[PDB]
RNA sequence: CGUCGGGCCCGGGGGAGGCCACGCGCGCGUCCCCCGAAGAGGGGGACGGCGGAGCGAGCGCACGGGGUCGGCGGCGACGUC
RNA sequence: GAGCCCCGCGGACGCUACGCCGCGACGAGUAGGAGGGCCGCUGCGGUGAGCCUUGAAGCCUAGGGCGCGGGCCCGGGUGGA
């Protein structure tokens, strides 16, 4: 169970032509020439009823629509959202000073963490700083500040995948008709698990950035536009 | 003989329906009810048919003998199946592929045979 | 017999297998050979004109016998023996390209419709650019997108025209089979020049596009494909 | 734009017999796929000739 | 005399890097080398498109014969869709 | 030196051939010509175990739809053979 022998220098091609490869592999040496279930077969629970019966499993299906679709060709990409590759905008490198440009935080600042692993990115505040969580955001929906802070020798507990941070749902169970409104559920508690992992990440980064100074104060603000400057003309 | 039936047949009928952009055909054992010389009735040396059953419950299929060509009276046999949804199923497949009885009808009697007996289940407000 | 059949089978499979990658290696290294040629007159024209020069006096090279043209007016209004000699280039359409074997009677009959083409002598980049993005042919009459070289030897295999880079050596060396090869492709549709071409009524010479222009035909394929 | 004179391109030949006689209708459709699946031009010079008039047919004399 | 010339870069010989879509036998040829005791006969190398006689499979990745997700969010009856 | 499928009994749609499917090119138009019209009106021979006083024709309609179009279908009302 090698590695491939073959750096790829770039995509679709091979460091390496067919001869060498054929030299680097030994194909000059190893060179050869030649060389369930659908029925189980249940007991027979007689008496006098004998003959074990040999239940077939996959059930012939007892109703046939009337009509029905023809399979799909073959496409031989667009592989599922699972194992899309994740590209990263080169302006983003953990630690930097984010603003947030949609959801009900708009204009914030935050501080960026690792990227998780769907695309989306793992961001928080100092809570006790701006009322930021640890929230996912997108990539897209951000613009990149040049203003850096370094988060190297911090640790950032593994169970902070997406599906942490995957919205929960209640309704709606064992209820058809809509008359009795579920009128609980609707203020999202916070879960102690999430106050325990926001404080112990946090108790980490609040002393980094008290020491260059005003970021407190950077971060409090809210980023807005004024009659003045343009953002083409700016630099982030 | 079949084909000549089909061509005098294909555009004027007792059974025949042109209606607004599509064609149907309501012989008694036309599968699909399609004007179509592969499915009907009438032409055909050998036919199969399935209807729902006289009373409320179950599947009859028709199957039209061999011998009887000219005589309408005999010429069809009758049997009528009142078992559940898949061992019917089971037995009119078998009909038609054990018997090799026009073995192209098969899964168009396997349908209407399950929408005959889907419809002639009761109906859930 | 049932593992007779079967093994009769993947005789067959395996031949045909074995004969497809035969054919690959044949195109490939014939490939090889080709830029190896293409390589080689380049260097020459580099070359005998280096050691004339050396040697003070002057090397005048062959003019090309490969000419790609281009029609530039409508077709409203068009005078009938104009229109009949475009007609015979296959450029019945505007912007409708097509190469041409070069000889007096070939530059007669541009010189006829002087001011309805702007033509000029393609290299080997614009020839490639040219038949790998905008070639199809002419099978049963058919314009069919070059997508497969079995679909070139299957017409064009009988005078040994198999794999694409036959066609670029027929065509930028114009050999034996070039008419044959020619009228196969069809004329390349093509789209209009971005950027403009700042003249189109007038010749080429007095600031316009029409006629002749020896090497600029090459930056008119680049803003043209 | 293009200038091909249009009026030449739909070609005027017999696609099947102008009649509604219906034992010739069958055997087109036999001949049809006969030609279609053989190799053989005389099966195409047949289909085509159940086609034309009985002007096109003219009776062969014993002779 | 000159050619970052050609001759599958004709060729050969030698020494403390790169390129090859070059790499089963056995035999038959073609060429080369050794002894050559006829410069005979054997010993070896290189090439072959030459010679009665069956077959790899087993997984993956994809710039590969026309888009999918095995991704997600919000809102809902007397006011809205 | 015979393995004649099968633990199974199994296996999408299709082909009104005057139908369906594939590929390419093309599409202006008076006078004029041709083809199709499941566009339309009236009456006749057949056919729909057609519709109809539990409401036909006809007319009206800010109602729903189809057809590229000729036009058509349905909802609501009036009307009464
Ligand atoms: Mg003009
Ligand atoms: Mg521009
Ligand atoms: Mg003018
Ligand atoms: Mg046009
Ligand atoms: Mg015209
Ligand atoms: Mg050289
Ligand atoms: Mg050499
Ligand atoms: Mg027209
Ligand atoms: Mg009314």
């Amino acid at each position: 169970p090698h590695c491939s022998r073959n750096p790829v220098l770039v995509r679709g091609i091979g460091r390496y032509s067919r001869s060498a490869m054929y030299s680097r592999k030994a194909m000059y040496k190893r060179k050869y020439s030649a060389a369930v279930l659908a029925t189980v077969t249940k007991p027979v629970g007689g008496d006098k009823n004998g003959g074990t019966r040999v239940v077939k499993l996959r059930k012939m299906p007892r109703y046939y629509p009337t009509e029905d679709v023809p399979r799909k060709l073959l496409s031989h990409g667009k592989k599922p959202f699972s194992q899309h590759v994740r590209k990263l905008r080169a302006s983003i490198t953990p630690g930097t000073i984010l603003i947030i440009l949609t959801g009900r935080h708009r204009g914030k600042r935050v501080v960026f963490l690792k990227q998780l692993a769907s695309g989306l990115l793992l961001v928080t505040g100092p809570l006790v700083l701006n009322r930021v969580p640890l929230r996912r955001t997108h990539q897209k929906f951000v613009i990149a500040t040049s203003t850096k802070i370094d988060i190297s020798n911090v640790k950032i507990p593994k169970h902070l995948t997406d599906a942490y941070f995957k919205k929960k749902k209640l309704r709606k169970p064992r209820h058809q008709e809509g008359e009795i409104f579920d009128t609980e559920k609707e203020k999202y508690e916070i879960t102690e698990q999430r106050k325990i992992d926001q404080k112990a990440v946090d108790s980490q980064i609040l002393p980094k950035i008290k020491a260059i100074p005003q970021l407190q104060g950077y971060l409090r603000s809210v980023f807005a536009l004024t009659n003045g400057i343009y953002p083409h003309k700016l630099v982030f | 003989s079949a084909h000549l039936q089909w061509m005098v047949v294909r555009n004027c009928s007792s059974f025949l329906i042109k209606r607004n952009k599509q064609t149907y055909s309501t012989e008694p054992n036309n599968l699909k009810a399609r004007n179509s010389f592969r499915y009907n009735g009438l032409i055909h040396r050998k036919t199969v048919g399935v209807e729902p059953a006289a009373d409320g419950k179950g599947v009859v299929v028709v199957i039209k003998r061999r011998s009887g060509q000219r005589k309408p009276a005999t010429s069809y046999v009758r049997t009528t199946i009142n078992k559940n949804a898949r061992a019917t199923l089971s037995s009119i497949r078998h009909m038609i592929r054990k018997n090799k009885y026009r073995p192209d009808l098969r899964m168009a009697a396997i349908r209407r045979a399950s929408a005959i007996l889907r419809s002639q289940k009761p109906v859930m407000v | 017999n049932f593992a007779e059949l079967k093994i009769k089978r993947l005789r067959k499979k395996f031949a045909q297998k074995m004969l497809r990658k035969a054919r690959r290696k044949l195109i490939y290294e014939k490939a090889k050979h080709y830029h190896k040629e293409y390589r080689q007159m380049y260097r020459t024209e580099i070359r005998m004109a280096r050691m004339a020069r050396k040697a003070g006096n002057f090397y005048v090279p062959a003019e090309p016998k490969l000419a790609f043209v281009i029609r530039i007016r409508g077709i409203n209004g068009v005078s009938p023996k104009v229109r009949k000699v475009l007609q015979l280039l296959r450029l019945r359409q505007i912007f409708n390209g097509t190469f041409v074997k070069l000889n007096k009677a070939s530059i007669n009959m541009l010189r006829i419709v002087e001011p309805y083409i702007a033509w000029g002598y393609p290299n080997l980049k614009s020839v490639n650019e040219l038949i790998y993005k905008r070639g199809y042919g002419k099978i049963n009459k058919k314009r069919i997108a070059l997508t497969d070289n079995a679909l070139i030897a299957r017409s064009l295999g009988k005078y040994g025209i198999i794999c694409m880079e036959d066609l670029i050596h027929e065509i930028y060396t114009v050999g034996k089979r070039f008419k044959e090869a020619n009228n196969f492709l069809w004329p390349f549709k093509l789209s209009s020049p971005r950027g403009g071409m700042k003249k189109k009524t007038t010749h080429f010479v007095e600031g316009g596009d029409a006629g002749n222009r020896e090497d600029q035909i090459n930056r008119l394929i680049r803003r043209m494909n | 734009g293009v200038d091909i004179r249009h009026n030449k391109d739909r070609k005027v030949r017999r696609k099947e017999p102008k009649s509604q006689d219906i034992y010739l209708r069958l055997l087109v459709k036999l001949y049809r796929f006969l030609a279609r699946r053989t190799n053989s031009t005389f099966n195409q010079v047949v289909l085509k000739r159940l086609f034309m008039s009985r002007t096109n047919r003219p009776p062969l004399s014993l002779s």
